[PDB]
DNA sequence: CGATCGAT
DNA sequence: ATCGATCGTTTTTTTTTTTTT
């Protein structure tokens, strides 16, 4: 059998962070050690690694991945084991790092295939969960099932032969849906990418798949890095492909399906980067590793209750994110309670109460009352900014539609509607028309609205200032 | 005494007389046939191609039948009716051909053969059986660039007991098998896997048939075409290009429900080559690598730069011919030098870049749109649209089924394709307000986040301008300033940075001069190189190469001035409906100053830019003083 | 064009 | 078990009216 190397390699790679693997440390034991109680069967593993330890794999690797992909699961449940009295219910997710090269939608071959390639692009169009149970039980009909075999091939055959009798062989037992092996995924598009926008054709658009842990964490408007599983696709039917045609024609001594494959992609890796903030237990550049209600929520005390404690700090605030600014000193001390939170009271089911306040700014021309808020969408996390004639009514409501796509009629989102707990300001508030102005009448204030002429029960709801 | 069934051909004949034949090559093609020519080459082109390429060891050769004329044609013949039977022999001449060049070189990485040159057959309209087997190149126009394919030769197998793990490729059609693969007592049933196999790539896209070579009148009848390896995306759309090919007849499949079989085989060529056709006469294209100049060429570039003439040369060597009132063309070359690069990685605060937006706005009588339909045919992100040409999604979100994915998908635009390039634009006053309040968001932030309910988006999209805008009146009204006949607001007017004003030149008498001079420029259909030294490149890299090396520092030198005057600029405050000078000015006067910086190449602070930033403004800012 | 089904 | 004679087998379309904002 070929991938016994692979086998012995990875299996000796275990035997080593086994031992340490890094400092008397290793990466992917205490990642495995929080999978030992749920046992979910994710571990990314740094593909850097193998060229520390395992001196080259990599060449041994990025090409007959696919084939020697199953036999990385083997080695996981091999590792799983060793210190674990274990059950092979164990499994093998990846979500590959640590790679270094960077193709793209063009250098795509026959030559392709069983790579780890990390790759970007934008996110269009999404689609969603769609079980698979991709396994069962099957066999003749009388007594000899019990088939937990290798039956979960992508073309899948109910019909087996046999495994104790003679038996039907091609009468099946009926199925298993209840103690066998099933799996999810979900599908969707990605269009060329906007680093690399060449003239003349189209943006020629890849298929993509993803296995369990990567799942709802795609979404429009975001870049990527895959797995460079370039596929030969279990496709069924398809025209235009009038090549010669062949089939094993058997030995001569004294069923059929038309072949013509399509192409898709799949991957097993994901760093979703542009589209990352992290909260405040996140450590930052600057930190003190303290303890703490949380684990770095304020653990940088050993400051914050300086910048807590003074009574200059105010001041000092004030001036401490106008420095390329000079202008009055009453909004550069009042803007920033918009972003400084209000209330926050824990009380009553009388009726939403709000934490948040309305502010403006108005000015002679060319004063720069722009360029405070030109930042903000750089400064802020949920609040990114445009202007309100920077789209249409469908700023407030989505586009409206007119004809059937899915149901024919579909305003369920907007603009200024997904600033959940950021600000999303505006500009020109003068001559904009009333339309979204007797919108924001209410919905600043009740902020719980609806629509009709197209509603699914409309029941929508702003969440902060202005 | 051996030769295929349905043929007359023999292949050590044609592999030995194209021997011969490259062996009896001195490049006798073009230096016994040009022989008033003379390359320098007494040896053949073939084994000194063999060097040209085995010294650059980038393989793939290509070839012409005008070579082979000379010889005896029956090798010609007997390729012409068997081309797929004499193609290859070529192939093995070129592989003892190594062997003349190197024995022990790559002779693993192997040559094409694409020869061409018998003659255009006529054209796609006019065909018939006999061309079935035989060479043809027609050309025309192209239509896509469609996805690519595989195509296997061979499975992967498997097996149960012992793990017999196999393949066998196909020979076209037709494959064995036992009971199993390497099929031994048969300890179980074949086993097939379709994955670890053999594959090819190729891909077929169409092709239309239009030059002025037509049916006058008709609609051109189109083709079709595979493709092979190396010719897979050879060309991208709309494209003219050759073709070379052997025609190729294939049956339908009546009904489908059964192995039935119609009358009408269906034909297409199959590939051997093509002649990609480029025509880029302008200011070339962007990628950075493959654009690298010379020393030699820094060497003309400094010398351009060693000339205070060269703050008007490159504005006289704009246009073509066009010997009137240029005095803009400095104006406009602050833009062909396309402003400067004022970064904003230091601080991450408040992102201004140097913003270079002005246009072009006057009568009908000046060249706007023909002056700028050749700068279309200059600027490297050459646009041309206008007023009604696209609307604000004609500029972005190209949305609509794509059969391709059997889906919808979320798509294209256009300005974020035309990043730091322009669009000659005209017919201003001629659009929307849904558009127009586009332009003010990118205008003054030069950015972009979208929602609709498929992708929502937060791109980056920035570039500056030209524009050639109209009012509503066919001459601009005397007494009646620009602050109103063009069709827009009080302030916003005075918003931009500043347009150098057009009009009709009011003088009857200049007419004579170029109606005569620049009619003779037709009559002769020619040029001279005179004191307007036109020239070939040499003007086109100090417009190329000082994008990139280049940096204006400011010490002291072209700031202070108005940062003097501005008592008086800022005694602007009176006024009844009016409008002024206002503290964005003198932003648009670093940014030009940077500019005219770049020209002369000054790495720190050029002062003189001041001067003939001062010089820009009160020649069109006293339009208006009424 | 495929599977059923009968006997040799 | 083997062969042969038995059984049963079918798929193709694009566009016009009133309605809602
Ligand atoms: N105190 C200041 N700090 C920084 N920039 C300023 C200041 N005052 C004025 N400016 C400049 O003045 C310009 C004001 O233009 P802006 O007010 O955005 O135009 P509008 O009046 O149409 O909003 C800005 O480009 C800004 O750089
Ligand atoms: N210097 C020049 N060189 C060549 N053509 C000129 C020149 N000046 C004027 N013209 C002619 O004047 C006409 C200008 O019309 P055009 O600019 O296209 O109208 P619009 O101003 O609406 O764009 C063109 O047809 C052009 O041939």
């Amino acid at each position: 059998v070929k991938d016994e190397v692979g086998i012995r390699a990875q299996k000796l790679f275990q035997d080593f962070l086994e031992e340490f693997k890094e400092d008397g440390e290793i990466k992917y034991t205490r990642p495995a050690a929080s999978l030992e109680s749920p046992d979910r069967c994710t571990l990314e593993v740094s593909f850097e690694d193998v060229e520390k330890y395992d001196q080259n794999l990599a060449t041994a690797i990025i090409e007959e991945y696919y084939h020697i992909y199953p036999f990385l699961c083997q080695s996981v449940s091999n590792y799983v084991k060793d210190r674990i009295g274990l059950k092979t219910q164990k499994d093998c997710y990846v979500a590959f790092t640590e790679v270094p090269t960077r193709h793209k939608v063009r250098d795509l071959t026959t030559s392709k295939i069983g790579t780890l390639i990390r790759i970007s692009g934008q996110v269009v169009r999404t689609h969603p969960v769609h079980p698979e149970l991709v396994s069962g039980v099957f066999m003749c009909l009388d007594c000899q099932t019990e088939i937990r075999n290798v039956e979960q091939q992508f073309k899948f055959t109910n019909p087996t032969i046999c495994r104790n009798p003679v038996c039907s062989n091609r009468k099946r037992f009926m199925l298993d849906v209840e103690k066998s092996l099933f799996l999810d995924f979900q599908k969707i598009r990605i269009q060329e990418t906007q680093a690399e926008l060449p003239r003349g054709c189209i943006p020629r658009a890849v298929e993509i798949i993803l296995r369990s842990e990567l799942v709802e964490t795609v979404q429009a408007g975001d870049r990527y890095d895959f797995t460079g599983t370039l596929i030969v696709v279990p496709d069924v039917s398809v025209l235009a492909g009038v090549g010669t045609r062949a089939e094993n024609s058997s030995r001569h001594k004294p069923g059929m399906r038309e072949l013509n494959y399509r192409m898709a992609f799949l991957a097993c890796s994901v760093q979703a980067t542009t589209a990352r903030f992290g909260g405040t237990d996140l450590p930052m550049s600057e930190v003190t590793a303290e303890d703490m209600k949380k684990q770095m929520t304020d653990a940088e005390w050993h400051k914050i209750y300086e910048m807590s404690k003074d009574r200059n700090l105010y001041q000092n605030l004030i001036s401490s994110l106008f420095p390329s600014i000079y202008g009055n000193d009453e909004v550069k001390r009042g803007i920033l309670l918009q972003q400084f939170g209000g209330v926050a009271k824990t009380t009553t089911e009388k009726t939403s109460l709000r934490g948040d306040i309305n502010v403006c700014i108005v000015g002679d021309p060319s004063t720069a009352k722009s360029q405070f808020l030109k930042q903000v969408s750089d400064f802020s996390p949920r609040a990114i900014y445009t202007s309100g004639k920077a789209s249409s009514a469908a700023g407030l409501t989505a586009a409206v539609v007119r004809d059937e796509e899915s149901f024919d009629f579909v305003i369920e989102a907007g603009a200024l509607m997904l600033a959940d707990n950021g600000i999303c300001c505006i500009d020109e508030f003068d001559k904009m028309d009333q339309r979204d102005q007797v919108a924001i009448h209410e919905a600043m204030e009740q902020q719980t609205i609806s629509i009709a002429r197209a509603g699914v029960r409309a029941t929508l709801n702003a969440r902060t200032s202005i | 005494q051996l030769v295929v069934w349905g043929t007359n051909v023999v292949v050590s004949q044609c592999k030995s007389k194209f021997k011969s034949f490259i062996m009896r090559f001195i490049d006798p093609s073009a230096e016994q046939d040009e022989i008033s020519e003379n390359i320098d080459v007494n040896q053949p082109l073939y084994l000194q191609k063999l060097e040209e390429i085995h010294t650059l060891e980038e393989p793939y050769l290509n070839l012409n039948c005008a070579h082979l004329k000379t010889f005896d044609q029956d090798l010609y013949r007997q390729l012409i009716c068997y081309p797929q039977e004499v193609i290859p022999g070529f192939d093995m001449a070129i592989n003892e051909m190594f062997f003349e060049r190197y024995p022990a070189a790559l002779l693993e990485h192997q040559i094409q053969v694409r020869p061409f040159n018998a003659d255009k057959t006529r054209n796609m309209r006019s065909l018939n059986p006999e061309d079935m087997d035989q060479l043809i190149s027609i050309s025309g126009m192209v239509i896509r660039s469609s996805n690519v394919i595989p195509e296997m030769r061979e499975a992967f197998f498997s097996c149960n007991i012992c793990s017999f793990s196999t393949t066998v490729e196909v020979d076209r059609g037709r494959i064995n098998q036992p009971t199993l693969c390497t099929n031994c007592n048969t300890n179980h049933c074949f086993r097939l896997i379709h994955n670890r196999s053999e594959f090819t790539d190729k891909q077929l896209v169409k092709l239309q048939e239009s030059p002025d070579d037509m049916a006058a009148g008709q609609t051109p009848h189109n083709v079709l075409l595979y493709a092979h390896n190396d010719l897979v995306d050879k060309v991208q759309p709309g494209d003219r290009v050759t073709v070379t090919g052997i025609y190729r007849a294939t049956p339908l499949k009546t009904g489908g429900l059964s192995s039935s079989v119609k009358s009408v085989y269906k034909t297409h060529v199959d590939v051997v080559h093509f002649r990609k056709v480029d025509n880029k006469r302008l200011y070339e294209d962007e990628e950075g690598k493959d654009h690298i100049f010379p020393p030699e060429r820094v060497e003309l570039l400094q010398l351009l730069a060693k000339k205070p003439d060269i703050y008007d040369r490159l504005a006289r060597a704009i246009a073509p011919s066009i010997y009137e009132n240029d005095d803009i063309k400095k104006g406009i070359l602050l833009q062909l030098f396309g402003g400067t690069k004022k970064k904003h990685a230091t601080l991450g605060r408040q992102n201004f870049r140097s913003e270079i937006h002005l246009l072009l706005c006057g009568d009908p009588g000046t060249s706007k749109s023909q002056m700028l339909q050749y700068v279309f045919n200059l600027v490297p992100r050459s646009q041309y649209t206008s007023g009604r040409g696209s609307s604000a999604v004609g500029l972005t979100a190209y949305v609509t089924k794509d059969p391709e994915t059997r889906q919808l998908v979320l798509q294209t635009g256009a300005l974020v394709l035309a990043d730091n390039g322009v669009c000659c634009i005209d017919e201003f006053d001629k659009m929307n307000d849904s558009t127009r309040s586009v332009l003010h968001e990118v205008m003054e932030q030069q950015t972009l986040s979208i929602a609709k309910a498929g992708i929502i988006c937060q791109l980056n999209a920035r570039t500056s301008i030209l524009a050639a805008a109209n009012p509503a009146e066919s001459q601009w009204n005397k007494r009646k300033n620009i602050i109103d006949n063009v069709q827009l607001p009080h302030t916003l007017l005075s918003r931009f940075d500043l347009i150098f004003l057009v009009l009709d030149p009011q003088d009857e008498i200049f007419d004579k001069r170029l109606a005569s001079h620049l009619v003779s420029l037709y009559y002769v259909t020619r040029h001279e190189e005179e004191d307007t030294m036109f020239d070939m490149s040499v003007l086109r890299d100090y417009i190329a190469y000082a994008r990139e090396h280049l940096s204006p520092t400011l010490s002291d030198e072209a700031q202070q001035r108005l940062i003097q005057a501005y008592v008086d600029m800022r005694k602007v405050g009176a006024g009844r409906g009016q409008i002024s000078a206002y503290p964005r000015q003198l932003e648009s006067l670093i940014r030009l100053s940077e500019a005219h910086a770049k020209v002369r190449l000054s790495n720190q602070v050029e002062l003189l830019d001041v001067e003939e930033a001062w010089r820009l403004h009160r020649e069109a800012l006293k339009q208006s003083a009424t």
